Order: C-alpha cells, then structure tokens, then sequence
C-alpha cells in the first residue's frame, strides 16, 4: 500500500501515442 | 479549466530502481538513476530536487557513509 520511491527523470514534452 | 492554455512542463514520477552515483557540476546536484523498461543506455542524472525517492539517496551514501567525510552527518 505505501507508495513506492519514484523519481521525475524530468521527461517533459509529451507523448507520442498513435 | 478556462485559464492559461498549457504547453510547459510535464514531469512524471518514473518508476527508479536505485540511484548509481552521485555527481555535481556548475552547482546543482544530480544522481545516475536506472529507469525501468528503459534500456539501461538511457542513463541520465536527474536533479536531486526533482528526485521524489530521499529514502533511495540515503541508501546509496549509507553504504560509502561509515568513513564518508570523517566528521559529522
């Protein structure tokens, strides 16, 4: 239940999708 | 909704198996981290800050700790 360590890799833009 | 169109920033919280290192440079701070299903070529040091994970950086300076600046912390 408690959340997972996460880390923003600073991704940004935006997904490609189809 | 009804405001400020947007079309900046879009950070997302990936998933991070372990931060590898640690390095700084010009003055920020940012720590190697493996990302999942990325292959592990895609490395790329992420800003300290941005990192939501403190209890994975305290892993990895707890291992080299124990001698690491031979004073306080």
């Amino acid at each position: 239940a408690r959340t997972k360590q996460t880390a923003r890799k600073s991704t940004g833009g935006k997904a490609p999708g189809g | 909704h009804m405001v400020e169109e947007v079309l900046e920033e879009e950070e997302e919280e990936y998933v991070v198996e372990k931060v590898l290192d640690r390095r700084v440079v010009k003055g920020k701070v940012e720590y190697l981290l493996k990302w999942k299903g990325f292959s592990d070529e895609d490395n790329t040091w992420e800003p300290e800050e941005n990192l939501d994970c403190p209890d994975l950086i305290a892993e990895f300076l707890q291992s080299q700790k124990t001698a690491h600046e031979t004073d306080k912390s």
